[PDB]
């Protein structure tokens, strides 16, 4: 038998979650919400271009600023008019507000969706 | 080598010159200054670029000095005060100077008549001066002090010395600018001015002008300065020359028979603690040992850890951080070979490890072969490296990086004059 | 691959001369054709090299 | 190319999400959160026990 | 001539000037009212980014600095950020002023206040007597609003009916 | 006016690139050199703009 | 690309670069102003150029 979309809701105080059905052979996939913070991306050569983030799975973006030394923020840059997400894999410049410097480099954060590894995650 | 000079680059989309980047630290703008390794300081006045010290219990005195002062220029005269931000109290300044030879800048004396709070400081910079006889925007020295650092005295007696991490190096013949900022409205110091009696003789009065070569300026904004043609600072400029060597002891002091061993171990002349050690004892198992450092000592030392007072653990710090340029696209320009060439000054516990990214950071590779040396002067000498960085095919973007390292907090590196030029061959 | 990262394959056969590059659009007839092939050149065009290199000094001065 | 977990955000005022990747073959699975109000269910006749909902992948009532 | 310098913290598309007249002279006066960039030693310069001509009619007076006239050049100013510009006024008629705030003095339409601190902290009010070499006071600024535009997707204009 | 059409390369949001490199003279050799830009408009709110002129020749 | 940030011009007998022209928009040097055709205006804050309006 095949169970897809098996749901639990993850709880920080119990990280093990069950299996419904008991004679489990493999587990084909699976697949969680995870925030990476302080990605570092380097600004493109386009100007008003996009930047590929390094998963393909994004969908929200938390932050997106620049440190001249560690915890130090020099700029934060305010979604909707300096930037947005688009096609969940870029940090989109169009906007008309503020963007980095041609070739300098910048934090981003965001959510995705992690196909999680065995053994590793 | 002409774009070397240019030192200016567009924040957008900018033109660029196709397989050539040099960076002839001068400007800020050739510099990635938000990438998480970037951790150089500049000295726009030499061109060159190095590390600065960061903080990242016995305590240590100097007993050799690596240089010694000397107070060449001096205005002694004072006959007012004037409020460092005159412009602004409810209901900046600097003052120019220059030398005929080429001298190396150590410290500052300045004359406080009266300071704010404990919490307050008040910020010291050296600017340079431009064609028309005014201050620039440039800075080449920066320093805070704060309140307790500051003495004050009402007869201009107290003189509170300003030391800089970095030396600053005064070409001969060229004017520079102290300036003086602080955002509180309580701080005041004392000026000489022309015909006005002397505070402490008040009998006399200062007949000339206080200092014929130098201007008293005050602005509102630190950008437009109005001189004061017969008003100067009270201020002296001390200029050093440094000597052979330098000497540290500290304080006399796991296992206090056995650690002898460990500490002669790491204490070497090429691991961590370089500074060339000895060491006097007691009767083996006496807490009382006495430990003392020695160095080779040259003209970039740092006056500030010099005037300053050390700790075994404040001395003997690593030192680290990367310059990295900005990533250019070599889409029009693809290449397969890359001449890096870079000058470095490099003392006892240092290096420079040059490095460069084909794809905009997101991963970094080393040159296989070593370096061709050819002297440029007594303390820098020339590394350039020509490989084939790719054996088929080309890159299609380049960037450019230097990391810079140190094995204690005296001794540190210095780099100038990066050039590197890529070919398709 | 992607249309933004799909590259030519990479050969380095002595007894071949690349004459150019086929790129064919995913699932459609059109194709874009680019020539690339090693052209010779005869002592009159190096003679014209060696004058835009002579410019090119003289402009520098 | 297969692409998986490809993600939006939902907005009730625009019922319209697009693909990244532009020539799409055929679409394998789309899914999201859906809330049901008002299934009737008959309580088991054991003690204590367990109810059946009409499906498997519920994760809050 | 006089002069004001200003500065923006970001790049700002400047759209239009704000400047209060005390007096103006006749019918047939104008004033040329110009944005000049400032050089590395806190001065204004030669470069000119715009320019227009101001007549008389459309120069608003009042007795109180109530009355402000709006400045519109043919094409926007772009100003970098961190980098500072001096507005610039100049006519040949004699018979122009402008109201100036200045530090520890009455305000004119509250004499019980006094103007304590700077009135514009980065910005000076300069003088020339050939608008090349500028006297600044430091203490003095100029009475003066400057207006930023942000562009909208689309324009709409409606004609009278024929 | 040059017979062939420019390649296109975007640099940001508004403008864009035009590169024309074409043989002018089939046989023979030029001597004087001067550049012209003709700007045009339909109406008065909408205008072109223009920026990092650059021109080079060669004798190929 | 270099010659484009010159933006400076002699009056009489210009050295100039051969087989290179280039416009920065920065200066009046290059241009010919005087031209029956020249009605382009600089704006030297962008280093762009334009056209003015013209009742006529």
């Amino acid at each position: 038998g095949t169970a897809e979309n098996e749901s639990t809701i993850f709880n920080k105080s119990n990280n093990s979650i069950s299996l419904a059905n008991s004679p489990v052979k493999e587990i084909r996939r699976v697949t969680g919400q995870v925030l990476i913070e302080k990605e570092r991306v380097t600004r493109g050569a386009q100007g008003d271009g996009q930047d590929f983030l390094s998963n393909n799975t994004a969908f929200e973006i938390v932050k997106v600023w620049t440190e001249t030394s560690p915890g130090v923020t020099t700029k934060e840059y305010k979604q909707g008019e300096d930037f947005r997400l688009t096609d969940g894999q870029t940090i989109d410049w169009s906007p008309q507000g503020q963007e980095p410097s041609g070739g300098t480099s910048y934090y981003v954060s965001y959510k995705y969706n992690k196909r999680m590894e065995a053994g590793k995650d | 080598v002409n774009a070397l000079d240019d030192g200016a680059m567009e924040g957008q989309n900018p033109l660029t010159l196709r397989s050539v980047f040099s960076e002839g630290f001068i400007s800020l703008d050739k510099a990635d200054i938000t990438h998480p390794d970037f951790g150089i300081v500049f000295s726009f006045e030499d061109a060159e670029a190095t590390l600065a010290y960061t903080e990242a219990h016995i305590w240590g005195r100097l007993i050799s000095a690596p240089f010694t002062e000397e107070r060449t220029i001096y205005q002694g005269q004072a006959s007012e005060t004037l409020n460092v931000n005159p412009y602004n109290i409810p209901n900046p300044l600097a003052q120019s100077f220059q030398y005929d030879e080429n001298r190396t800048i150590s410290s500052l004396g300045l004359y406080f008549a009266s300071k704010g709070d404990k919490q307050s400081n008040v910020v010291i910079q050296i600017r340079g001066m431009g064609d028309q006889g005014y201050p620039n925007k440039t800075i080449y020295a920066e320093t805070v002090m704060n309140a307790d650092d500051i003495k004050v005295s009402n007869n201009a007696s107290a003189e509170t010395r300003v030391y800089f991490d970095d030396p600053m190096m005064a070409e001969g013949g060229k004017e520079y600018a102290i300036v003086i900022i602080t955002e509180n409205s309580d701080y005041t110091m004392w000026v000489g001015t022309r015909t006005k009696p002397k505070i402490d003789k008040p009998n006399e009065v200062i007949s000339g002008n206080p200092y014929l070569q130098g201007v008293l300026f005050s602005s509102s904004n630190a950008s437009t300065w109005t001189p004061h043609q017969n008003s100067d600072l009270k201020f002296g400029i001390y200029t050093s020359k440094f000597n052979e060597t330098a000497t540290i002891e500290f304080e006399p002091i796991k296992l206090i028979l056995d650690d002898m061993a460990s500490s002669t171990t790491f204490d070497q002349l090429k691991w961590e603690p370089i500074g060339n050690y000895q060491d006097l004892d007691v009767l083996g198992l006496a807490r009382q040992v006495k430990l003392r450092a020695t160095f080779e000592s040259n003209r970039y030392i740092s006056p500030l850890m010099s005037s300053s007072d050390l700790t075994f653990t404040t001395f003997l710090t690593e030192l680290t951080g990367s310059y990295v340029g900005r990533a250019i696209d070599m889409t029009e320009a693809p290449y397969n070979t890359v001449r890096f060439s870079y000058e470095a000054f490099l003392p006892k516990g240092t290096k420079v490890v040059p490095k460069y990214s084909a794809d905009d950071g997101k991963t970094w590779k080393t040159f296989t072969k070593s370096p061709t040396t050819t002297r440029a002067n007594n303390e820098f000498t020339r590394y350039v490296i020509d490989e084939k960085v790719k054996s088929s095919g080309t890159n299609t973007k380049l960037q450019v990086r230097l990391d810079l390292s140190t094995e204690n907090s005296f001794l540190r590196p210095r780099v100038r004059r990066l050039m590197v030029t890529t070919r398709d061959e | 691959n992607i249309m933004r990262l799909v590259t030519p394959p990479l050969n380095t056969d002595p007894e071949n001369l690349q004459l150019g590059t086929v790129t064919v659009l995913p699932d459609s007839d059109e194709a874009v054709c680019i020539s690339f092939a090693i052209t010779r050149l005869s002592m009159e065009d190096l003679q014209k090299v060696k004058t835009r290199v002579d410019n090119l000094e003289y402009n520098q001065a």
